[PDB]
């Protein structure tokens, strides 16, 4: 019923392997490219009303 | 021409200019806004004012001497000028003012007086002067946590906590010996300056100005004062440039002088021999730019300031000067380089050899504090000559492709984007 079973389970370790090395890659790329919108801070002075 | 300078503890500096009918001599010390902790700041602006104040300026112009001041980051400057007959009457009223007596310049009224002018105008500054406030901004974010990032003008938190007790602590920890030059330039020689400093005694203080624990340091950040309420949207942005003393200091200026500056409604700015110009006149895209080459004691900056009306397409604005900010890496041509040389030369030459003597004075004394002695004009033009196009591309490889930027913006400054896409179009993926 199976005879791709043997090529199946190690194309299926190599996938496995390339994808979660780039997960974990692009959770970096993330952090990273967005570390610029994470710290980012807001002060508030209100403004003078006679304007 | 020739610059001539002697010393006994103070620095004597001079220019004589035998065809001037003024002679301005005054003290520059090497104080300034950078020497300040963040909570006297404005202490020298307050000095600045009342030196000028109502009373000094009255006995001063009983003998006819007209004063002036200047504060920057690096140096303070106190300037009198008079006619080239009374170097003697200015220099005694230098004398009188600084260093025989403070307490009569210092009384209540007077404080109380200047301090709220002082106020007055750092208020009017802030809140109706634009493009001056939106390049304080770029030092106070491009040099944050750090002595090179307080604004000369003072903050309004801060100068309504001072005293008299920080104005004296000030003038004694800054307005030294070691760390003053007085200036005579004008119609005066510099004989009978150093003859008639000698007559006198004019011994400012013991020595020694305090040291800053922390060197300045370049940091990429941003600001955005954002105001829908004005008509505009002013915006400067920068890298880190050259400090003085370095041997990329004219090149720095070079490449600020190749971009040049723009006014887009006078009728000979819209055709200079600019490449960005016909990216930029098509659909009006800014109404004015100048690309600035600052160098201060520890640090620098180069970049643009700009403002503009089409606040729809700023992005576009900051798009095609940074391609242009990228041709300087890769493939500025040899024409533009001469015609930056020529057009640095002309700016320099009036900048250095203008005919206003407290100008000369101000250069002179910032110059001679910072590097021991000025170097002439000649031989700046000598080393303008000396710079090619490799030394371009090399120092824009080294300061521009793909480094960390500074930006300050006001207005409605909705149109300019987030930090990262103008932070990567710093290089241009197709080199
Ligand atoms: C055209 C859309 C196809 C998207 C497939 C996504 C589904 C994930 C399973 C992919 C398994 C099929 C490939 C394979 O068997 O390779 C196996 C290796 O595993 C992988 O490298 C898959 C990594 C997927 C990265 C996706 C990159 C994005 C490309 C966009 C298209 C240009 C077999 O390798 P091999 O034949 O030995 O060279």
């Amino acid at each position: 019923a199976e005879p791709e079973h043997d090529e199946r389970k190690r194309l299926g370790l190599k996938t496995v392997i390339i994808l979660s090395s780039l997960y974990l890659l692009s959770i970096w790329v993330k952090k990273f490219k967005w570390a610029g919108i994470k710290t980012r801070k807001f002060v508030f002075n209100p403004p003078k009303p006679r304007k | 021409a020739e610059v001539t300078q002697l010393s006994n503890g103070i620095v004597v500096a001079t220019e004589h200019n035998p065809s001037a009918h003024t002679a301005s001599v005054g003290v520059v010390f090497g104080s300034g806004a950078a020497n300040e902790n963040p909570y006297n700041n404005g202490v020298s602006n307050l000095w600045k004012n009342i030196f000028l104040s109502k009373e000094n300026s009255a006995v001063a112009a009983k003998e006819g001497l007209a004063l002036s001041s200047n504060i920057s980051r690096d140096f303070q400057s106190y300037i009198v000028s008079s006619l080239p007959g009374s170097t003697d009457k200015s220099l005694d009223f230098l004398n009188q003012s600084f260093i025989q007596q403070k307490a009569n310049l210092l009384s209540s009224s007077n404080f109380e007086a200047t301090k709220k002018s002082v106020l007055k105008q750092v208020q009017d500054f802030e809140e109706n002067d634009h493009p001056n406030r939106v390049l304080e901004h770029l030092h106070s974010t491009a040099f944050q946590n750090t002595p090179l990032s307080l604004p000369t003008r003072g903050t309004l938190e801060s100068l309504e906590n001072l005293v008299v007790a920080d104005l004296e602590s000030f003038a004694n920890n800054h307005f030294l010996n070691s760390n003053a030059v007085v200036v005579g330039t004008g119609n005066i020689k510099h004989e009978d300056l150093v003859n008639s400093i000698e007559s006198k005694n004019l011994s400012l203080q013991t020595g020694t100005k305090p040291v800053l624990k922390k060197k300045a340091a370049f940091l990429g950040s941003e600001v955005r004062l954002r105001d829908d309420t004005l008509p505009k949207a002013w915006i400067s942005l920068a890298v880190e440039g050259e400090p003085v003393n370095s041997p990329n200091y004219f090149v720095a200026k070079l490449a600020a002088q190749i971009f040049g500056s723009y006014n887009a409604f006078e009728p000979a700015s819209r055709l200079q021999g600019i490449k960005l110009l016909d990216n930029i006149q098509e659909y009006q895209l800014c109404d004015n730019f100048n690309h600035f080459s600052l160098s201060y004691k520890d640090s620098g900056l180069w970049g643009f300031s700009t403002a503009t009306r089409n606040v729809t397409m700023i992005d576009d604005l900051i798009h095609f000067t940074l391609k242009q900010w990228n041709r300087l890496t890769i493939s500025v041509t040899d024409t533009e380089v001469e015609r930056a040389k020529s057009l640095l030369k002309l700016q320099l030459g009036q900048l250095y050899e203008s005919g206003n003597p407290v100008n000369d004075a101000n250069l002179l004394g910032a110059e001679v504090l910072i590097k021991g002695s000025k170097l002439s004009l000649g031989e700046a033009f000598k080393k303008i000559d000396a710079i090619t196009v490799k030394d371009v591309k090399a120092w824009a490889g080294k300061r521009l492709w793909d480094q960390d930027i500074a930006i300050a913006g006001t207005g409605q400054i909705e149109g300019l984007l987030d930090y990262m896409r103008i932070r990567s179009d710093m290089s241009m993926m197709r080199w």
